[PDB]
């Protein structure tokens, strides 16, 4: 076995002393540990993300890795070769590179805290890890984690 | 750690048989051969594949019949809130196509009907009697082949469904007739009714004495068991866990009670089998193993197969 | 089911499988050597068994001066009580013939057979 | 010209919902039903093109069926120019794309198919 | 934007039942019994789990000038929990939850404990009785579309209202027979009321008058009768008693014997729970079973007879399938054939036999035959055995 | 479009009734029609008859393929290719 990888682990932290609904949903507590109770609509394919990457300069084949895309698909910009000058056209390694599982199942809020007259409201909820494919579709359940803001890639 | 040994001391009991019969159901009062019947259900056959690539169905069907008012809705209940891959559903209709897989415009997809979600479980179906005519043709081939094919439009397809059915039919045009047979009672035909393992006529009688008890049983689940439900339940896994085998005297008890059985069901002149098939055989094999099944036993004994006729002389009258 | 066949294609052969096959064909009997062993876990039918063996093998299309065109596959109805097995050959059909599409009932529309 | 080498009985299937990231770059099982097929399409199996501001040609790249091959500069002149493809060394291979759905016999019950 | 002392006051009185009843529809002077059934939905049982269903079910069957739809705006402005909607409107899988562009759901699931009130309930497709099978039956609406499956707990109180087909109709020959409904609806409801009546001039000028004088001129409160109602409902545990459990027990003896189902006696149970829950008591005494018998006894005023079958009928069926058989035997002696034209051995049967009947009786007397397999049916064809 | 559907059909039906009546002929049997019934070159009438001894053989020998087809009856797959060759023959 002469593949040997650094262990991605990850952390959970359940059972919060109170549970939030999508409506109750504030972007004032971003990056904060939320519990949300739901109804999954509809789940994802269980995708790769870029973790871990790893690019080689075109030029003069050096080797850059452990760049990290927070939500953009990211190339380095500086050679570390101070002889070559080269600031694009970065090729990636796939083999090098560390992977991660993705799923993105969007909920709903429940029916009984569903108001009159009212459109359910949604969220997507994202899973890495060993969350993937946990949660089915239409399902009453608890997910414990991060409120992010996601950008317009 | 304890379970086991729980396990241990259900396995070893003198009276296993009627503590399981009484211990199904405890809610509804009576029909203590209906119990062991759905206890049959729970525990089911073994299925085999034979070397010439034909299967043999496991699965065990039941038909209850009564009027409006004998809880046959509370067994279904029962079963349904109790064992596990239960899908309840009504025979006349549902959302979109029910018991049968539909096209869908989308290209078309695939929607599974009730038959489907009930994958290796049961499937209790209220209305049977009313239930539709396309319905009707998906489960002549559902119950013995476990296979629903679909074959629409750009889309064609085999769905493995197995599926143990327990059916709630209430008799057209009123109540249960006495007087005429059970096939004159019920919408079913012929190949339909040959599909169903067993039968349970059930009746609504007007006595003093049944009536009083059974409205105060029935006031006394109102704010007033020899196992419980995760007992049963273990019980009964560890039961789907054996699978029984046959020995030479019982291959000769049912060839001789087939041909016992093939004898009676004589018409007349026509010499037409007109209820009793080969299906009636697997039915008697199937019954024995889930007897087998319940005894936790590794052999069917020629009494557990008395036992599975009895149950098929009881149903067919 | 079976995972005794290992393989891309079942159907296709070797030349020693082949040579049995010569081996086999010059045997006098050999007829009734595949109707009775045409769905072995069934009991009696011969006539059904002949006749799936008749429209599983088939016979031969033809062609007379390109003009006349001459259907070579048999089509086999079984007709009988039920509790006599009918579908059980259909399934083992499925099973050994080398092409092999199921309908039945309402489940099989006008358009679903033929082409959309 | 050249072989191939069709590799048979995988002895681990995974069907579609089952594949994660530990099985990238990898041999897999897929069981499956095909939905859309495309037509057969001719492929650059060795892409070459011609600089046209140096007398120098760009030597040719296999084509990995995935991606097209990013021509950052040429072997001579280090910027991007005019490319196009010479008709010194050509090889056309076939090339069509399935869209394989999860079989409805596989799938959990009422469940949605996935596509690769 | 655009105590509960008020609560004890009105428990104490022993007035608060007509007090109650008239608050509900000031308006209609008849059918107290409408309205105290209705009432006694408004309160409803406790919701058991070990489940049973709590609620009691009212259908008002009545002319559409007759009114009904009044007291369907009265019952839903009353409860703090409940929808209004219309039969005609709304059908399908509408009701229940129907996935669009999300899971948008209808009043079934929407209602946990409240009133859903359909007005012209005749209307239903037969989908929806079926998705309404489950709603009475189950408490659970369930589906499983685009991948989703729900398994979503309805628990809510139906108040239907429907129409008779066309004029109103006579109480000598029963009247669930003229109502669209299948059967199988109505074994399931808990209540159903007559609301058909006719002239008596009597309080005709009382309704003409009273009508005229919000023309001429210009009890409790409703926001009292919504927090009473939202106090009791949840607030409130009623308990059943061993002793009234001998009266409730006699009762269904004398129903029995006179015509009643283990059905009906259930219902007197959560009727008494719900009279209990009104009272504030927590107790179910002897004063509230015999309430609930008397009023499921003028239920039943109007052997169940359920299935939209009289026994008279269940008789003929038999007797014109002797009559069919005897016709074959007539013609197996005039003719070898047994097969003979639907329409000419219908006719023959017709005038030959009895009094004239329906035609579709005799052929689903034929069918009957065929289900028994003595007669054969092709087609049409009817060749006897 | 004239597409090619070199089809073999094998069909399976049911008679008028549920069961074949043997004093009357195949075309009031069957529900289908002359054309239909025409291309059909072999039609297999079955009659579920009850005999004394038919039965008999035929209840051992599906009695037989159940004890024998069940699942508790030099490698693991070379000896489970062996004996299923040994249950087939
Ligand atoms: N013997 C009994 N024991 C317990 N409960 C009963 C018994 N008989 C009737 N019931 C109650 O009465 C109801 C009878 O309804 P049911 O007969 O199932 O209607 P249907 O015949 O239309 O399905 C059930 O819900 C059950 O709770
Ligand atoms: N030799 C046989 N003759 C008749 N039936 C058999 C025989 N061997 C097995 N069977 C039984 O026939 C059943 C399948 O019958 P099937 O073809 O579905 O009936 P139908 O002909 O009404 O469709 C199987 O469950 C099997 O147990
Ligand atoms: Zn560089
Ligand atoms: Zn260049």
């Amino acid at each position: 076995s002469p593949e040997q990888t650094e262990r991605v682990f990850q952390i959970s932290f359940f059972n919060l002393p109170t549970v939030h609904r999508i409506r109750d949903i504030r972007s004032e507590k971003i990056g904060s540990l939320l519990s949300i109770s739901g109804t999954v609509t509809r789940t994802s394919e269980v995708r790769p993300e870029l973790y871990k990457a790893s690019f080689t300069c075109d030029m003069c084949r050096a080797i850059v890795d452990n760049v990290e895309q927070s939500f953009k698909y990211t190339e380095p910009t500086f050679c570390p070769n101070p002889s070559c000058e080269n600031r694009a056209f970065w090729t990636l390694n796939v083999t090098r590179s560390r992977f991660l599982d993705w799923q993105k199942v969007r909920i709903q809020e429940n029916a009984n805290e569903i108001p009159t007259g009212s459109m359910p409201r949604t969220l997507d909820v994202i899973l890495r890890g060993d969350s993937v494919e946990r949660a089915k579709p239409g399902d009453r359940c608890k997910f414990t984690g991060v409120e992010i803001v996601v950008p317009d890639v | 750690s304890d379970e086991i040994n729980e396990l241990k001391e259900m396995v070893k009991d003198e009276h296993i048989y009627d503590k399981l019969v009484r211990s199904i159901a405890p809610a509804v009062f009576g029909h203590e051969a209906v119990k062991k019947g759905i206890l049959l259900q729970m525990l089911g056959g073994v299925h085999k594949s034979t070397v010439e690539g034909i299967k043999l169905r496991g699965d065990i069907n039941i038909c209850v019949v009564g009027d409006p008012s004998t809880s046959k809705s509370q067994f279904l209940k029962y079963v349904v809130g109790f064992a596990p891959r239960s899908v309840y559903t009504s025979g006349k209709a549902s959302s979109a196509a029910g018991l049968t897989a539909a096209v869908v415009r989308d290209d078309y997809t695939i929607e599974a009907g009730a038959l489907m979600l009930a994958d290796n479980g049961i499937c209790c179906i209220d209305e049977f009697d009313k239930m539709d005519i396309s319905d009707q043709v998906a489960i002549h081939e559902a119950m013995e082949q476990q296979t629903i094919s679909i074959a629409k439009a750009g889309i064609h397809a085999t769905l493995n469904a197995r599926t143990s059915i327990l059916a709630a039919a209430n008799p057209v045009g009123g109540r249960y007739n006495r007087k005429l047979s059970l096939r004159g009672n019920l919408n079913m035909t012929a190949p339909i009714m040959s599909r169903f393992d067993l039968f349970f006529v059930i009746l609504d009688d007007c006595n003093e004495k049944i009536d009083t008890e059974l409205a105060s049983h029935i006031v006394d689940l109102h704010m007033k068991p020899p196992f419980s439900a995760e007992q049963l339940r273990r019980y009964i896994k560890y039961a789907r866990t054996f699978k029984p085998i046959l020995t030479k005297e019982a291959r000769s008890y049912l060839v001789e009670k087939y041909k016992e059985l093939r004898k009676d069901d004589a018409q007349g002149f026509s010499r037409s089998s007109y209820r009793i098939t080969v299906r009636q055989l697997e039915s008697m094999i199937r019954l024995s193993e889930a007897i087998a099944r319940a005894n936790c036993v590794d052999e069917i004994t020629p009494s557990f197969i008395a036992e599975a006729y009895d149950l098929l002389r009881q149903s067919i009258i | 089911a079976n995972e005794g066949e290992e393989g891309l294609d079942v159907f296709s052969w070797t030349e020693e499988e082949e040579r049995e096959f010569r081996k086999i064909s010059r045997d006098r009997g050999i007829i009734d050597k595949i109707i009775s062993s045409m769905a072995p876990s069934i009991y009696g039918h011969r006539d059904i068994k002949t006749a799936v063996a008749c429209s599983l093998f088939g016979g031969v299309p033809k062609n007379v001066n390109g003009k006349h065109s001459i259907r070579g596959d048999i089509n086999v109805l079984l007709l009988g009580d039920p509790g006599t097995a009918k579908s059980q050959i259909l399934k083992y059909v499925e099973k050994t013939a080398h092409r092999a599409v199921f309908a039945t009932g309402q489940g099989a529309s006008a358009v679903g057979l033929t082409a959309s | 010209s050249e072989i191939h080498v069709r590799i048979s009985d995988f002895p681990t299937i995974y069907s579609l919902r089952e594949l994660r990231e530990s099985n990238l770059s990898s041999l897999v099982r897929v069981t499956g039903v095909v939905t859309r097929r495309t037509g057969v399409f001719p492929q650059l199996k060795y892409v070459k093109f011609n600089c046209l501001k140096c007398g120098s040609i760009l030597g040719p790249f296999f084509q990995d069926s995935n991606e097209e091959i990013r021509i950052s500069f040429c072997t001579n002149c280090k910027s991007k120019g005019p490319f196009r493809v010479n008709g010194e060394k050509t090889v056309y291979r076939n090339y069509q794309r399935v869209t394989l759905q999860e079989a409805p016999g596989t799938v959990p019950p009422g469940r949605l198919p996935r596509h690769r | 934007k655009v105590d509960l002392a008020k609560i004890r006051e009105v428990a104490a009185r022993e007035d608060l039942y007509s007090l109650l009843a008239r608050s509900i529809a000031p308006s209609i002077y008849e059918l107290e019994d409408v309205k105290k059934g209705i009432l006694l939905q408004l309160f409803g049982g406790t919701n058991k789990t070990f489940r049973y269903r709590g609620d009691i079910n009212i259908l008002l069957c009545g002319d559409p000038s007759t009114s009904k739809s009044q007291i369907l705006q009265y019952v839903h402005k009353i409860t703090p929990r409940g929808v209004y909607t219309s039969g005609k409107g709304s059908s399908a899988v509408g009701l229940t939850a129907y996935i669009t562009r999300v899971l948008e759901s209808g009043a079934l699931v929407l209602s946990d404990g409240g009133v859903c009130c359909i007005d012209e309930f005749d209307k239903m497709s037969d989908s929806t009785r079926s998705v309404l099978h489950e709603v009475m039956e189950q408490q659970t609406i369930s589906i499983a579309k685009a991948g989703i499956i729900t398994t979503l707990n309805a628990r809510s109180s139906i108040l239907a209202s429907a129409n008779p087909i066309g004029s109103r109709y006579n109480p000598n020959l029963p009247v669930t027979e003229n109502i669209d409904l299948p059967p199988p609806l109505l074994s399931r409801f808990d209540l159903v009321y007559l609301v058909l009546d006719k002239v008596d001039e009597k309080n005709d000028r009382e309704l003409a008058k009273h009508l005229t004088n919000l023309y001429l001129e210009d009890v409790l409160p409703v926001e009292f009768l919504t927090m009473y109602i939202s106090y009791a409902k949840e607030h409130i545990h009623p308990i059943i008693t061993e002793a009234a459990k001998t009266e409730l027990v006699r009762a269904y003896v004398g129903m029995r014997k006179m015509t009643a189902t283990t059905r009906q006696l259930e219902s007197m149970i959560r009727l008494a729970e719900a009279h209990a829950k009104m009272k504030l008591k927590n107790v179910v005494e002897l004063e509230d079973v015999q309430e609930a018998v008397r009023l499921i006894r003028s239920a039943i005023k109007d052997k169940i007879d359920m299935n939209l079958v009289q026994t008279g009928k269940s008789v003929i069926q038999r007797k014109l399938q002797e009559d069919l058989s005897r016709e074959i035997m007539n013609v197996l002696k005039d003719q070898a054939s047994d097969s003979m034209s639907f329409n000419e051995l219908i006719k023959q049967i017709n005038e030959h036999s009895q009094d004239r009947v329906e035609s579709s009786d005799i052929q689903e007397a034929l069918s009957r035959l065929q289900q028994e397999d003595k007669v054969i049916v092709l087609g049409g064809v009817r060749r006897s055995v | 479009t004239t597409l090619q559907a070199r089809c073999s059909i094998i069909a399976a039906a049911n008679p008028n009734g549920g069961r074949y009546n043997s004093t009357l002929p195949l075309a009031q049997n069957v529900s289908l029609t002359e054309p239909i019934l025409s291309r059909f070159d072999i039609l297999c009438v079955v009659r579920d008859l009850v005999d004394e001894e038919a039965d008999e053989r035929l209840a051992t020998f599906v009695v037989d393929s159940h004890v024998r087809s069940h699942p508790e009856n030099l490698n693991a797959r070379q000896r489970r290719l062996q004996r299923q060759r040994k249950k087939e023959e």
